[PDB]
């Protein structure tokens, strides 16, 4: 018998690499074969073709990169929605219609950093990759838009290495507050889209980092007179608070949406952070009744406020943090199966891997998980299989679990039940489950086994892999014939000879640097019935290292743990093959102003391992289900490719988730360049006079495509030293009281003068030195108290005698006028073909000013013009 | 639902012991089924004889056109005097009857000058 | 007939607005973008005094 195989992606991708395995079990006789890309209802133009020769030679199988460009329908769009692959051969033919995409490769927004003042200027940058990883030299354009969801600027640059740098984006005149949007899309036909996201705010840097940690995400029967929380506050230069007064209070909440709360009084107040550390017992039942409330029962599903405000007793600073909420429910627990083909094998142990998840969906490990499980036969014969139990992992979050189904089976009816110590039996969540038997024409079947809860595996290795083929009508198995994907694109394909030994024989299939991401791994064998062959088959999902093309490392040149402030220091760039570099300072402290976090890199490996066409643990239900859900589809000459069900959308999870001393320069981000590496590089600069860990994050990418590395800490310290608790503005007109601390962490104490010096438009109290004395590792509060007169002036200087110590403190204080803060606004539309029967040229906004206004200021205006395209 | 030959079909003929789809496949995998009709009854005799085409100038009978062993799930019966159990309707049959006596007025006789007369009246 | 389907807000633009008194919208559609902006005119003998433009906010106000 000969029976012909061709897989092929699922859908194609423009200006993909397309690769298109070929394998058959022809007669040795050796023959030509050209495949082609065509368009539809007309196979007149053929984009691409394919000579690949194949023989006794490549044990009968060939690749193909195939690929479809811009040849199209650009003017009054109707871009093509179908293309048809085709078999042209000696000794067969055949043909597909399959679909096509525009979505290719990746855009990354890397913005300088995530929250900015009005008036900063916005630094941003791109990293672009095509569907192989490589460069993708495309133009570009992101798109700003506003926290109203308002277009605003628009700007293209061309791209020269993946690199793109694009000119840095002043925050507009009177801008709103909120969440601004980076939009990033090819000025050329690929449909890919980009996402960033920046605040804006009048926010300032925050002295030190306040911690807020709650004993768990739940809040129920066993934590009711009692919920531990502890806080921890420190520097961000690595020091702890040693003296500071602690205020907590508490809350009612509905949501987590909820803009609003009702207070509690009552709420445990000054508890004292004491050497980095403070801690309070929260008892739900006595304060939670001084509102309406009376059982936890009454409360269900609410969520409870915590905010805390850590001043430092010895040292001038206010800081404030909070959480959200957490909910109060009856419910503790969520369920769902991580790494579970809904689709079994019998006579085959079947895998089930469950997960469980508190209310705000992170893992809770410890917890014990009752499987009830029910078995009906081919002969609608009904069984119960025996209840099992696991411990969900702490790792994990994983319970697993293991049934061996009697080989008659179909069906699978499986509960999943939470058994948790301390809670009401009714309290305790289920979800239930059916699993569906692989349907055999042949009464054929396979299973392929490969797991590690252990879960990770090496560039490098060589995989083992356990191939048993149980029930087929027929051994007389020729051929195993394995097929191996990655980010959708076919990259391996081979042939291993069934043993007559074995019944169950091993694979051994090196890991490569191609699967870096992920991959997938398919192994089908031919059943010929002597009548019609069988395809017969299934795939697994192997999340693998996660190893660069180019691994970057960075170092700072003297190797001294801690650092000074003011001095110069080289860099160290390494690559494993010359490569481009995108550097990036920020003050770690700037990351504590929201509580959202950066998004290089952990996403870039995410963002990357979306581009696969499958879907589950792999492993289907037909032999066209496991090659569909495994993100191909096949032409076949024994069993054809059918369904059209690409459409309902994927979800499954997969990975649970003199000699004075000047300090002038504090900025925020700096190192904002890129670099041309030659596998080395180095280059020197002085880390700016600021007490902070600079946090200073490289990433590189070339010929292989991208790599992050790992971020540098740098925290640049001083022993003796003065920092002024500053604020974003002040108001000329009200006296202020200006806050600021002496840090000193010699281990003999000193006596010290501070001094201000005041620019031509701000007052002070006298005119000295105002001799003081601190101890040995402590800090003193100081303060002045100033009024402001004009309007926007900057710069006030402190001055700090000590004991072994001169400073001279550069700052900059920033003034703003008092009353309202009115506006108003016309327009105009202009209408060039008096399109709407009357012709506009000319709106004439005159000057004027309304005697209202406070005394010095300007009246501002700004000019948006919004072009008002319309149309399909 | 969706029957791999294609067909598509109200999911209540789902896992119901009756071939709804024609290849079975809306019976493929069923572990309880939910049975339309709780007693076994007969198929009406010649009734896929009222499902085939008619062909005008033909004036004979062609291809099946309808399919009328199609159920729909609802068990509608009728039962036939002179034949003891029921007889199963098809979904497609609105009606079905059986009433039939004979008599002399059912046996007649025509006379023909010649051949012109079948051409007339149709 | 149209006026009969009133159905989808999942799309979160703003519903068609309210002209002033003696005035009525440019511009007709069921939903508008977050972001677009409407424009308002007035019927025949009365003529705009002012800011002539209502603004989609993703509020769906
Ligand atoms: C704060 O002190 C700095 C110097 O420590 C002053 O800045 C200097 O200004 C003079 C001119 O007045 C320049 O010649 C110096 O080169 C500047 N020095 C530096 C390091 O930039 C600044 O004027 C002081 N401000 C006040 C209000 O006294
Ligand atoms: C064919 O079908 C119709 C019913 O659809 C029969 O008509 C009925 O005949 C009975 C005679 O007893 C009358 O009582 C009913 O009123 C009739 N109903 C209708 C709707 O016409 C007809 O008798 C049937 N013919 C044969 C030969 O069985
Ligand atoms: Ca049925
Ligand atoms: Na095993």
């Amino acid at each position: 018998e000969q029976t012909y195989v061709i897989s092929a992606p699922k859908i194609f991708r423009v200006g993909a690499s397309e690769n298109i395995v070929i394998q058959v079990y022809g007669y040795t006789e050796a023959f030509d074969a050209t495949i082609s890309i065509k368009s539809y209802p007309d196979k007149k133009f053929s984009y691409s073709s394919g000579h690949v020769h194949l023989s006794s030679e490549n044990k009968f199988q060939n690749s193909a990169i195939l690929t479809i460009q811009p040849k199209q329908l650009p003017g009054g769009q109707n871009p093509v929605s179908y293309v048809y692959l085709e078999v042209v051969s000696k000794h067969f033919s055949k043909s597909k219609r399959m679909p096509i995409t525009y979505d290719n490769g990746f855009l990354f927004i890397h913005t300088d950093k995530p929250v900015y003042t009005p008036d900063q200027s916005v630094k941003v940058r791109v990293y672009s990759l095509n569907d192989d990883l490589k460069p993708a030299k495309r133009e570009t354009v992101l798109t700003f838009i506003d926290p109203e969801g308002s277009e605003v600027d628009m700007v293209e640059e061309i791209d020269h290495i993946g690199i793109i740098s694009f000119p840095d984006f002043k925050i507009p005149s009177n801008p709103r507050y909120g969440m601004w949007t980076i939009k990033a899309k090819y000025k050329e036909d690929f449909s890919t889209t980009g996402t960033a996201y920046f605040e804006v705010k009048e926010y300032v840097l925050p002295h030190f980092s306040v911690s807020i940690e709650p004993e768990y995400n739940f809040i129920g029967y066993k934590n009711f007179k009692n919920f531990e929380i502890t806080i921890k506050a420190r520097y961000f230069y690595n020091k702890v608070v040693t003296e500071a007064d602690v205020y907590i209070t508490f809350g009612i909440r509905e949501d987590l949406k909820d803009d609003q709360k009702e207070m509690m009084q009552t709420a445990m107040q000054n508890t004292m952070l004491i050497n980095g550390i403070a801690q309070v017992t929260f008892d739900s039942e006595t304060a939670v009744k001084e509102l309406s409330y009376y059982s936890l029962e009454d409360l269900n599903n609410k969520y409870l406020y915590i905010a805390v405000t850590v001043i430092e007793s010895t040292g001038g600073f206010s800081e404030e943090a909070e959480i959200p909420g957490i909910k109060y429910v009856l419910s503790p627990y969520k369920l769902n199966l991580v790494a579970t083909p809904l689709f079994l094998k019998p006579g085959i142990p079947y895998p089930i891997k469950v997960q469980v998840k508190d209310s705000l969906d992170q893992l809770v490990g410890g917890v014990p998980v009752t499987l009830n499980a029910q078995t009906i036969d081919v002969n609608q014969e009904t069984s119960d299989l025996d209840p099992s139990k696991s411990v969900t992992r702490v790792d994990d979050g994983v319970a697993s679990f293991v049934l061996n189904l009697p080989s008659g089976v179909t069906v699978l009816e499986f509960n999943v039940k939470t058994d948790a110590p301390d809670l009401p039996e009714e309290n305790q969540a289920r979800e239930g489950y059916r699993a569906i038997a692989y349907s055999s024409l042949s009464q054929s079947y396979l299973y392929i086994d490969w797991t590690d809860n252990h879960k990770a595996l090496l560039v490098g290795e060589h995989l083992n892999i356990i191939v048993t083929p149980k029930s087929p009508y027929i051994d007389k198995i020729t051929h195993y014939n394995y097929l191996i994907l990655s980010k959708g694109k076919i990259i391996h394909f081979g042939t291993r000879e069934k043993f007559s030994d074995a019944s169950y024989q091993s694979i051994n299939i090196p890991v490569t640097q191609n699967m870096v991401p992920s991959s997938r791994l398919l192994v089908y064998y031919i059943v010929t019935g002597e009548q019609t062959a069988e395809l017969v088959s299934d795939s697994v999902w192997l999340n693998i290292e996660e190893k660069c093309g180019n691994q970057l490392q960075v170092h700072l040149s003297p190797d001294a743990d801690a650092y000074s402030p003011g001095q110069t220091v080289s860099l160290n760039m390494a690559t494993g093959m010359d490569s481009w570099v995108a550097l990036a300072a920020v003050d770690s402290a700037v990351y504590g102003v929201q509580r959202g976090a950066k998004k290089p890199l952990e996403r870039v490996f995410q963002f990357l391992e979306k581009s696969d066409l499958g879907c589950g643990a792999g492993g289907g239900l037909n032999n066209a289900n496991v090659f569909h859900l495994a993100g191909l589809t096949f032409l076949t000459n024994a069993n054809a490719d059918d369904s059209q069900e690409n459409d309902e959308p994927c979800k499954e999870i997969l990975r649970p988730r003199s000699k004075p001393e000047i300090r002038s320069y504090f900025p925020e981000s700096w190192l904002w360049e890129v670099h041309l590496v030659p596998r080395r590089k180095q280059l020197q600069f002085a880390l700016p006079d600021s007490l902070t860990t600079w946090e200073i994050q490289g990433i590189g990418i070339s010929n292989t495509g991208i790599c992050v590395a790992d971020t540098v800490k740098a925290k640049v310290f001083k022993d003796v030293f003065l920092e002024m608790n500053i604020p974003y503005s002040v108001v000329r007109g009200e006296q202020i009281q200006l806050k600021g601390t002496v840090y000193n962490y010699r281990t003999s104490g000193m006596q010290f003068c501070v001094k201000m010096s005041a620019v031509e438009g701000i007052c002070t109290s006298e005119s000295k030195c105002v001799r003081q004395k601190v101890e040995g590792s402590s800090s003193h509060l100081v303060t002045f108290t100033v009024l402001p007169l004009e309007i926007g002036l900057h710069n006030i200087n402190f001055s700090l005698e000590t004991w072994f110590g001169k400073e001279i403190l550069v700052k900059t204080l920033r003034v703003v006028p008092e009353g309202v803060k009115r506006e108003s606004y016309s327009g105009v539309t202009l209408d060039p073909r008096g399109i709407y029967g009357t012709i506009s040229r000319r709106k004439e906004f005159p000057y004027r000013i309304p005697l209202d206004l406070v005394p010095k200021t300007e009246i501002k205006r700004i000019l948006s013009v919004k072009g008002l395209l319309v149309g399909e | 639902f969706r029957c791999d030959s294609g067909r598509c079909i109200a999911r209540k003929l789902e896992c119901n012991g009756e071939n709804d789809c024609g290849d079975n496949s809306d019976e493929r995998d069923c572990g309880r089924t939910k049975a339309v009709c709780t007693r076994k009854y007969n198929p009406i005799p010649s009734v896929q004889l009222m499902g085939n085409g008619f062909h005008f100038l033909a004036g004979e009978p062609r291809g099946e056109v309808l399919d009328n062993s199609f159920t729909g799930g609802i068990c509608k019966t009728v039962k036939s005097s002179r034949t003891s159990n029921p007889y199963r309707v098809p979904a497609n049959l609105e009606n079905v009857g059986f009433e039939v006596q004979t008599a002399e007025d059912d046996l007649k006789t025509d006379f023909y000058k010649d051949l012109t007369s079948l051409g007339h009246n149709e | 007939k149209e006026v009969d389907l009133p159905e989808i807000e999942a799309d979160s633009g703003c519903p068609q607005p309210v002209p002033p008194e003696n005035g009525f919208i440019r511009n007709e559609k069921q939903l508008y973008l977050v972001g677009e902006d409407v424009e308002i005119s007035c019927l025949t003998g009365f003529e705009t005094v002012g800011y002539q433009y209502f603004r989609c906010l993703p509020d769906g106000t």
